[PDB]
RNA sequence: AGACCAGGC
DNA sequence: GGCAGTACTAGTAAAGAAAGTACTTGAC
DNA sequence: GTCAAGTACTTACGCCTGGTCATTACTAGTACTGCC
């Protein structure tokens, strides 16, 4: 869990990360992940999903 | 915070140059490299001090509980 | 403590007994009663918790001595229990005799000749005879009267065996407790507890007892009877029970067994004659602590009473309900029930109160800490307030390095030279300056803040003018006007002088070169430690804000220790490897290679201005009172002189005069290709003094063995090493301030040649990437990187854990040979600036700090950058990173990084080093704290182990581990240069005068040790050519005979057989007997010396040693070796000695021979059939080609069959079976041969539900068999059944052992390695292996088949092997010890509390772990101990029996 | 893919999510990719390095990675890692200006230092969070020199009459 | 400590006629090791010396946000060129004197203008003194705590190193 | 004297 | 003028992702 | 008598400096006030 994944590439900073007990556990984010906080617009995408080739559940 | 008296490397007085830079930035349209060599601050000791002052004081003196607001 | 106020009185021993109820009513000073513990208005009420008779409280006097708070000791109280409940300490031991014993005739259920076996054998183990108890067992439904004459001849064996040992000088009548009779009582104890928990019927009445039962604490439950078995009890002619009852069982139970349980209950004979009782196991009172030790905590008004207060109210709360319960009672069936069913409540709620004070893990109802919780763990009070203290006259702050301090000094601040005082006490030789020393007060240095009067009064000094303090100053040296107080005189306590002692101190303390005693110097400006640059790879301290402990000693024999004995210039050899701890670092290293170079030359103003910055004959570094110097080096035009010539004047100065100069050949660290052609500068050379070739580095002076300061301190003495290492500090400061030393931006560049030999080297890396990979996915070569046969197996590889280890060790292993062909190259051929000018190059190559490794990556490129074995981690779309495609075949893509430090790392190098550099971060964190716990369980079995008199270590308690510390007790730090005797014959009248041999005759025998190390020499070259089993030896080597530190010449047979060897070939006014002699005399000097505490030493030099740190490794082995001891080792192997007349060809044929074969590495696929409506199975189980798996497991078509027949299908009926249990809640014909048909008629005959079975005879590729069950079973997978039925099948096994590897041979001799210990099986293959050379690695295995001193040879060389696979050399002394301490019983014993409950320091025991366990034992023991241990001298304040305190001192007193 | 995620296509548009922004090659403008989105594309560091066909994106640019405090220690990709690593620890544990309010805060400890400056050598990010109103040290003629003796193992010295005149000074 | 991990206390403040003093006038007012340098691989800090120093003669700033340079355009060469367009050289070091002898010292010290912070772990909210003192209540042995004038502990594992070296009255 | 949090080496 | 309703008061009672041995209950 | 998994009690670097918040419900009582 304190390793440094490939998959936080522009979402957890590499390097700006604490030594000795909080090592690899407290991270920061880089400076230009924003984190969503509001529900988006959905509710028109299976009408247009349906369009495109998707057979109805 | 305010402008140093008497640069730190040397001992050149420095603290009576501030308010001759920012005249002759903002007046007489010069950059920050003749302005240090036309106020006599040579070496670069003594240019540092100039160049890189932020005039924090002019932040603090906003917050006077002595005057209404 | 004071010096001046003496004690007569010493404590002896202690032992644990239990603590009856008559003594402490007598003990008592007042019952306390009532469950309130302050009434209003801040009172302690009379009758309650705080209370007058139980100390003073509050500023109040006491009520029993009449004392106030300061002069009170407090006293001890009781409460009154109204009922005996169970102690909880006893209760697990109570519940045993509660069982186990008849409820008729009161006896145990045993027979009485057996119990009475027990009590005299255990009679046998109380005295010291140990072996007569085993001659007991051998003397030998049954009638009454044989019984009493067997009982007769036992109890006369017994009363002859104490009587003939006891007067045959072996046991005193107070017995003999020695650690091997504790293994041989607890295990016979053991045993008895474990026999009478066994038994049916009462063996002396045939007639059963109802069992008890214990679900949990607080309460025993007795069973009813059973309904078959109540006849028994009608032919003689559940139910919760009351504590009361329990001990009238057990109040009988005890009398009617006196006469053996005397003897369960005391490890020593009972001089007392004090009876056992049931009593011990019951409290009936409890008693009240004093109230001092339960005042409570207070922050302003935030005032709580204390947690005992809390849970001895619920004892005095329930102790009124009870009583109030039997106001009824005391009246008198629904008028008794519901006071009777309230009444028996009451009973568990007090025994609930009374486990929960003293145990809070055995309450119930985050709970209230009890009385054995303050005890147990780390914040306990063994560990946190015994082992471990808070002092006074300490100081601890930040530390700044300081040159021109002499190297055992260390610089405090001047407000510590305020602070901390020392008790002087006035003389005749002191008022002088202690008169001085008053006057100037508590704060000018130096001053005295206090004067102590000869009544004990103690005068301060702060509030006082100098008038008032002149006047004290007249007052000191007074004759007392006191009769009583005449022979003491005032203590001043003056500051801290420049003359005192200081015990520094950095944590960890992993050595004790960690903890040093340093001499002061006082410094005048500012609030820091001043520490000198040798010191600083001793403590591990570097300047970053490291800050560290300064103990000030308070007594001469402190201050004659911390400068003597604990003296920082006496460990300037660690006792590890004999290796050097002291030594100059980073400027000083760098500093002499410009200064011992051959373009250094100074003029007279100059040579003569370095001489007196370093020397300076006032404060006494010269040994001549006039600096004298050489001529110079060149005499015209003008005269010049060397840095060579430097140091040779320096070291002139500082040596003793009449003792010849310094005569030494070593090398350094600097190539002579770095100075040019024909340059001789590697090899240094002293000749009588003089540095007359060679540059000064780190391997000369600095912590490296066998420099110029490593010589110095052998011929000369520690004195001038550590006067050589402040005269060349400030040499080399001196030189630095006039000549300096600079790393900069031109130092790092390459040419604009060694950029283009950088850059056309990793141009062949682009196709690296995809050799590497295209080798591991066995394509040939030359495939495209986009072949979608190279993408589809990368993926296959990418799945699999180990398939992509062989990948990651593939490409690794061909891209660090392109990084070694740059660094090779490009450095120091392809760089710009050269050495000696190019800094970054002349401090890597010199050892002042860095590395070839750190300028590679600065100047070269970066590398690889490995994860924990591997490279950099991929994804699960086979993208190592969102920057490169998936599985592309790079060397960059995968961790390879070619960018230097110089001119930077692209973004994806930039965050595969990241990846590199939080792993050593982690290490750094997660790999310090298990090396930390490693120490611990080895220094407690280790403290007290010691060298005695006898030069034969031994522990604490008496018992014996080794007869000589490591075979030749010699010291590790005097041994170095005794081998070195081509050092030690070029020095030779130097170090004569240092070993003084005309005036050492007088007191040795020379005459005798000789001829026995002759008759011992040429018996050995005579003998000696046969083997070990062979050799009857006549003659023991001079040690076993002579005592080596008396008799010169008894020395070790290595030192003895490289001595003859080294003299017999070289023949060089020092003839050969003379030379001899002093070698002798050298190793007779260099003998370690008795109260040595060997095996703190020897298990700091494991686990200090631990923290730089297809089998096992590292801190995992030293834990299954040391730590756990482990029989179930995680990967044991055994290694085989082929022999020379097999091949190779032979030999990894016969490797497949011994490694298994499962049945599910034969089977290429099992294709079941399943057709119901009888459930029908028809599973057809297809394997390899017989070409194929002949070949490649070597089994035979028909061996095939018999694993199906025997063996496949008796695992595979099982697992039906046992399925149907636990669910109730092409080919040929049928008429091929009589054979067949009779050979599937035996597998339907033999096996439960087969119709048919038919197996692939002309070619071995199947082999299918029908499977019938029943109609009435549901479904069953019968897949998973037979995929783990194809697992568990072996082929062929030799059992426990499941590999045979043929590695490539090792160091000459060819190796055999396999992967499991069978001993007994390879026993068997003579004709491949020799047995009498197979070694192993479970250290418990070959303790079971070739003994005790083979598996102490057996672990010697794993923990040897687990620090030489780091190249760290520690000594053969200290795994010597480690070894013969776990296999001090015969056993394989770990360092834990399973292996050392076989000890006699019952305090050992519990300052250990686990308090309240060895606490319990040894009270019921009665056990008495001798306060032997380190651990057990601390809890009650004894000096130690180690080192200093290992001896006595009297004093010749000339009147009768 | 053989053996690997379960495949399927899945949108999310909730709350709570983790976003970056990204360049998107045709039709070059802003897209905002997630985690679980990210790990499946081919994003590039640099327009230098796109390869054709392969990559949907690139970034911005390549320091869009790193945190705040990550962006300002200065030429950070030639130091090694720990030592950047160090910095960001050592970077928020200064006597630097906690704020210009301090005569209207009451806070029980604070470490305010006098005359902070403005660096030479500073990131772009750095007078774009406004960084300025925050001056957290001071130029210093370093002279990396071993002169003294003093200053061997990690420590340094500053001269005497640097800090007669207010070098380092605070409260 | 400067903007790259190279910590350190301060060990004296050495006096202006003590230090060097280069030939254009000045004397740093920061001395750090060469010898913090190679184990380290800090070459962030040698490149923000000719970053600094350059731009403190011309007056501008100079960004350093990472991946400006190239391995092809190197910073050392541009920034020397800088330095060479004022008179100073290529590699950033200056002939420097010495403050003690006044002699001219070998080789040119590299020097520059790089940013320090200075971290709040200052001697003052460390460094503790015990003579004698309060004691706890039930043990009598003196009190945790620095700012209640409290003891150092000697733990079991500093215990043992007094056994180790065998002084049995330093231990009492 | 504990809990949790932030650090130091 | 004194009665009873509330709102308070101070009063005393309840509060989930690691290693090893050792004991022992399970069936047979 | 016994194997046998199952259940139970144990440790898990050193010490160093800060800061915080650390009893709650309720229940019966004396007093305040609105009222007739
Ligand atoms: N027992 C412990 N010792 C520590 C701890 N942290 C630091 N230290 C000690 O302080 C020293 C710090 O060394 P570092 O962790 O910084 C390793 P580093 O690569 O920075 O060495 P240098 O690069 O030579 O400075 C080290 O010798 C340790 O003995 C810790 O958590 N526990
Ligand atoms: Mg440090
Ligand atoms: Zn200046
Ligand atoms: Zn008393
Ligand atoms: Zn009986």
């Amino acid at each position: 869990v304190r390793k440094l994944l490939p998959e936080s590439w522009g979402f957890l900073c590499p390097v700006h990360t604490p030594d000795g007990s909080p090592c690899g556990l407290l991270n920061h984010f880089a400076h230009k992940c924003r984190i969503s906080t509001q529900q988006s617009d959905v509710s028109r995408i299976p009408s247009i999903l349906y369009s495109l080739g998707v057979a109805p559940a | 915070m305010i402008v140093p008296v008497r640069c730190f490397s040397c001992g050149k007085v420095v603290g009576d140059k501030w308010e001759s830079y920012l005249n002759l930035l903002q007046e007489d349209e010069l950059d920050e490299g003749t302005a240090l060599s036309r106020l006599g601050l040579k070496r670069y000791c003594c240019r540092r001090m100039i160049l890189t002052h932020v005039d924090l004081i002019e932040k603090f003196l906003r917050y006077n509980p002595l005057e209404k607001r | 403590m004071d010096i001046s106020k003496p004690v007569g009185s010493e404590i002896t021993s202690v032992d644990f007994g239990i603590l009856t109820a008559k003594e402490i009513r007598n003990l008592s000073a007042k019952q306390i009663t009532n469950p309130t513990v302050l009434d209003n208005l801040g009172h302690p009420v009379s009758g309650g918790l705080y209370d007058l008779a139980l100390g003073a409280f509050l500023r109040n006097l006491c009520s029993t001595c009449g004392l106030d708070e300061k002069f009170c000791p407090g006293h001890q109280g009781h409460i009154e229990l109204p009922v005996p409940c169970y102690n909880p300490l006893f209760f697990n031991q109570l519940y045993i005799y509660l069982r186990a014993s008849c409820l008729f005739c009161h006896h145990f259920r045993l027979k009485s000749v057996e119990v009475h076996r027990y009590a005299c054998k255990l009679r046998l183990l109380q005295y010291g005879l140990i072996d007569e108890s085993y001659k007991l067992d051998e003397i030998t439904d049954i009638s009454s009267t044989l019984l009493n004459e067997l009982k007769s001849k036992r109890s006369e064996y017994v009363d002859m065996a104490i009587a003939k040992a006891l007067s045959d000088g072996r046991t005193t009548e107070r017995g003999s407790f020695t650690a091997t009779v504790n293994d041989e009582r607890k295990k016979l104890v053991h045993e008895f507890h474990k026999k009478l928990l066994s038994r049916g019927k009462c063996d002396n009445c045939g007639m059963f007892s109802p069992k008890f039962r214990k679900d949990g604490f607080t309460k025993i439950f007795e069973t009813a009877l059973n309904e078959k078995q109540i006849t028994n009890n009608r032919v003689k002619g559940s139910t919760y029970i009351l504590s009361t009852e329990v001990k009238n069982i057990l109040d009988t139970v005890f009398r009617k067994e006196q006469c053996v349980l005397q003897y369960v209950f005391h490890s020593r004979p009972n001089l007392s004659r004090k009876l056992v009782k049931a009593d011990s196991f019951f409290m009936d009172v409890l008693v009240v602590p004093p109230t001092r030790f339960r005042l409570p905590s207070k922050l302003g008004e935030e005032v709580h009473e204390n947690s005992q207060n809390q849970l001895l109210s619920k004892v005095l709360t329930t102790s009124l309900l009870i009583r109030d319960l039997n106001d009824d009672l005391s009246k008198l069936l629904e008028d008794r029930r519901v006071i009777f069913s309230r009444l028996m409540n009451a009973f568990v709620t007090i025994q609930n109160d009374v486990n929960a004070f003293i145990d809070s893990t055995k309450a119930q109802g985050v709970p209230i800490p009890g009385v054995k919780q303050a005890l147990e763990k780390k914040e306990g009070l063994f560990r946190k307030h015994m082992m471990g203290k808070r002092v006074n006259y300490a100081a601890r702050s930040v530390i700044s390095p300081d040159p021109n301090i002499e190297t055992n000094e260390i610089g405090v601040p001047p407000v510590f030279a305020v602070k901390l005082t020392y008790p002087e006490p006035v003389t005749a030789y002191n008022i002088a300056e202690l008169r001085q020393a008053v006057i100037n007060g508590p704060d000018k240095w130096p001053g005295a803040t206090q004067i102590q009067n000869e009544d004990g009064s103690l005068v301060s000094l702060i509030g006082m003018s100098v008038e008032q303090r002149k006047a004290l100053a007249n007052q000191l040296l007074t004759p007392s006007s006191n009769v009583s107080t005449h022979t003491l005189n005032k203590k001043v306590y003056r500051h801290i002088k420049n003359r005192d002692v200081v015990l520094m101190n950095r944590q960890p303390t992993l050595h004790k070169a960690s903890m040093m005693g340093h001499k002061v110097r006082v410094l005048p400006n500012e609030k820091t430690l001043r520490l000198h640059y040798a010191n600083t790879g001793a403590y591990n301290a570097d300047f970053d804000g490291d800050e560290m402990n300064m103990h000030f000693p308070q007594n001469e024999n402190a201050r004659a220790e911390a400068l003597n004995l604990a003296n920082t210039d006496s460990q300037y050899l660690t006792p590890t490897s004999g290796s050097p701890v002291r030594g100059l670092i980073q400027d000083h290293i760098s500093a002499g290679v410009w200064l011992t170079s051959k373009d250094s030359f100074f003029t007279r103003e100059q040579y003569q201005q370095y001489i007196y910055g370093c020397i300076r004959p006032e404060d006494g570094h010269t040994t001549r009172s006039k600096i004298v110097t050489l001529p110079p080096t060149i005499f015209k035009p003008y005269p010049l002189w060397t840095g060579k010539q430097i140091i040779t004047t320096v070291l002139l100065n500082v040596t003793p005069p009449d003792m010849p100069g310094i005569n030494l050949i070593s090398k350094n660290k600097i190539k002579n290709e770095y100075w040019g052609k024909g340059s001789l500068e590697n090899e240094v050379l002293f000749k009588d003094g003089a540095l007359l070739c060679g540059i000064l580095d780190k391997s000369q002076y600095g912590a490296s063995k066998y420099g110029i300061v490593h010589s110095l301190h052998e011929v000369y003495g520690p004195e001038v090493a550590a006067k050589v290492l402040s005269v060349l500090g400030r040499l080399f400061t001196n030189y630095i301030t006039a000549t300096a030393f600079t790393c900069g931006m031109d130092d790092l560049r390459l040419t604009a040649e060694g950029n283009k030999w950088r850059t056309d080297i990793l141009k062949t890396s682009v196709d690296t990437g995809r050799e590497a990979a295209a080798e591991v996915t066995n394509l040939d070569k030359d495939t495209p990187a986009d072949d979608p046969e190279l993408l589809k197996r990368l993926q296959e590889i990418l799945r699999d854990n180990n398939k992509s280890g062989i990948l990651d060790a593939v490409t690794s292993s061909k891209v660090n040979a392109i990084t070694s062909q740059v660094v090779s190259k490009c450095v120091p051929d392809g760089t710009m600036k050269k050495f000696p000018c190019n800094s970054m190059q002349a401090m890597a190559l010199s050892g002042a700090k860095g590395s070839n490794v750190n300028v590679s990556q600065i100047m070269c490129l970066l590398g690889q950058q490995a994860l924990e074995g591997r490279r950099v981690p991929v994804m699960v779309s086979g993208k190592t990173l969102p920057s490169f495609k998936p599985y592309e075949t790079d060397a960059m893509a995968g961790g390879y990084v070619k960018g230097r430090f110089y001119s930077g790392i692209k973004p994806q190098e930039y965050y595969f080093h990241c990846m590199a550099g939080r792993e050593g971060l982690i290490d750094t964190a997660v790999k310090t704290s298990r090396s930390g716990y490693l120490q611990r369980c080895l220094t407690k079995q280790l403290e007290g182990v010691h060298v005695s008199y006898d030069n034969s270590i031994r522990d604490a308690d008496g018992t014996l581990v080794q007869f000589m510390y490591g075979g030749d007790a010699i010291d590790i730090t005097k041994e170095s240069h005794m081998t070195q005797f081509e050092f030690c014959l070029d020095n030779y009248y130097a170090l004569l005068k240092k070993y003084n041999p005309s005036a050492l005759i007088e007191h040795l025998d020379v005459e005798s040790a000789l001829k026995y190390s002759k008759k011992t020499l040429k018996y050995r070259k005579k003998h000696s050519k046969e083997p070990h089993y062979k050799q009857s030896v006549k003659y023991d080597p001079v040690l076993a005979k002579y005592n080596p530190a008396k008799y010169l010449g008894s020395v070790s047979e290595n030192f003895q057989d490289k001595l003859e060897s080294f003299l017999d070939k070289n023949s060089k006014g020092v003839n050969e007997k003379k030379f001899r002699a002093l070698m002798q005399l050298k190793y007779m000097r260099s003998l370690i010396n008795p109260g040595e505490a060997v095996g703190i030493i020897a298990s700091q030099s494991v686990g200090e040693p631990s923290t730089q740190m297809n089998v096992t490794l590292g801190i995992p082995r030293l834990r299954e070796i040391v730590m756990t001891a482990s029989a179930a080792i995680k990967t044991p192997q055994m290694t085989l000695p082929i022999w020379n007349d097999v091949s190779d060809e032979q030999a990894d044929t016969f490797c497949k021979s011994i490694s298994k074969v499962l049945l599910s590495e034969v089977i290429d696929k099992v294709i079941v059939t399943e057709t119901t409506g009888a459930r029908s199975y028809v599973i057809h189980m297809r394997f390899f080609d017989n070409n194929e798996y002949s070949e490649e497991y070597d089994v035979s078509k028909e061996e095939l069959q018999n694993v199906i027949s025997n063996q496949f299908i008796h695992l595979l009926e099982a697992a039906i079976v046992k399925e149907i249990k636990k669910q109730k809640r092409v080919e040929a014909n049928n008429n091929m041969n009589k054979v067949q048909r009779d050979r599937q008629s035996a597998i339907i005959s033999h096996h439960r539900f087969i119709t048919k079975y038919n197996f692939d005879d002309e070619s071995g590729k199947w082999c299918e068999f029908k499977l019938e069950l029943a109609a009435d079973t549901e479904k069953l997978l019968m897949v998973n059944i037979v995929e783990e039925i194809c697992r568990k099948s072996i082929i062929r096994q030799i059992p426990h052992i499941d590999r045979c590897v043929h590695p490539e041979p090792e160091n000459g001799k060819r190796v055999l390695v396999t992967e499991g210990v069978n001993f007994q099986a390879m026993w068997d293959q003579e004709a491949f292996i020799d047995v009498d050379g197979i070694t192993s690695n479970d250290v418990a295995a070959v303790l079971k088949t070739y003994g005790v001193e083979a598996a102490r040879n057996t672990i010697v060389n794993e923990i040897n092997n687990v620090f030489s696979r780091y190249a760290i050399s520690v000594s053969f002394r200290h795994l010597d010890l480690i070894a013969d301490m776990m296999t001090r019983q015969g056993t394989y014993l770990a360092f834990n509390r399973q292996g050392m409950e076989t000890s006699t320091s019952s305090f050992m025991k519990m300052s250990y772990e686990t308090t309240c366990q060895f606490l319990t034992k040894a009270v019921l023991d009665n056990e008495r101990e001798q306060l032997d241990s380190p651990s057990a001298r601390i809890v009650v304040g004894k000096l130690n029996n180690v080192g200093t305190g290992s001896f006595d001192v009297l004093a010749k007193v000339p009147n009768a | 893919s053989t053996r690997g995620q379960y495949p399927g296509l899945y949108l999310f548009g909730g709350h709570s999510r983790m976003l970056r922004p990204v360049r998107y090659l045709p039709l070059d403008k802003e897209d905002i990719v997630g985690p679980f989105e990210q790990v499946y594309m081919n994003i590039a560091v640099t327009p230098q390095e796109i390869q054709n066909n392969v990559h949907t994106h690139v970034e911005f640019t390549p320091t869009n990675i790193l945190s705040i405090l990550a962006n300002l220690t200065p030429f950070s990709d030639f130091n090694q890692s720990p030592r950047n690593m160090y910095q960001c620890q050592m970077g928020k544990q200064t006597m630097g200006t906690p704020g210009v309010a301090l005569c209207h805060r009451s806070d029980n400890k604070l470490y305010r230092l006098q005359t902070g400056q403005t660096p030479i050598v500073k990131a772009n990010l750095y007078d774009d969070y406004g960084m300025d109103n925050f001056p957290n040290g001071f130029n210093a003629v370093v002279a990396v020199i071993s002169y003294t003796g003093y200053d061997m193992d990690d420590a340094m010295i500053i001269n005497k009459s640097a800090d007669e005149r207010g070098f380092g000074y605070g409260t | 400590s400067s903007r790259h991990g190279q910590k350190g206390v301060c060990s004296r403040k050495w006096p202006t006629i003590d230090m060097p003093f280069s030939e254009t006038g000045i004397q740093p007012d920061i001395i750090i090791n060469p010898h913090a340098f190679p184990s380290r691989m800090t070459i962030g800090m040698f490149v923000e010396s000719l970053a600094g120093k350059a731009g403190a003669l011309h007056g501008i700033a100079q960004d350093s946000t990472p991946w400006i340079f190239n391995e092809d355009d190197t910073p050392a060469d541009y920034f020397g060129e800088q330095l060479a367009k004022a008179g100073y050289n290529y590699h950033g070091n200056e002939p420097m004197y010495s403050g003690a002898t006044g002699e001219e010292l070998r080789a040119d010290i590299y020097v520059g203008v790089v940013y320090y912070q200075r971290l709040r772990h200052m001697v003052n909210d460390k460094f503790q003194v015990r003579s004698t003192g309060p004691v706890n209540s039930l043990t009598m042995q003196p009190v945790k705590g620095r700012k209640r004038h409290g003891g150092i502990r000697v733990g079991e594992m500093e215990r043992d190193a007094l056994i180790g070296h065998g002084t049995s009255f330093l231990l009492q």
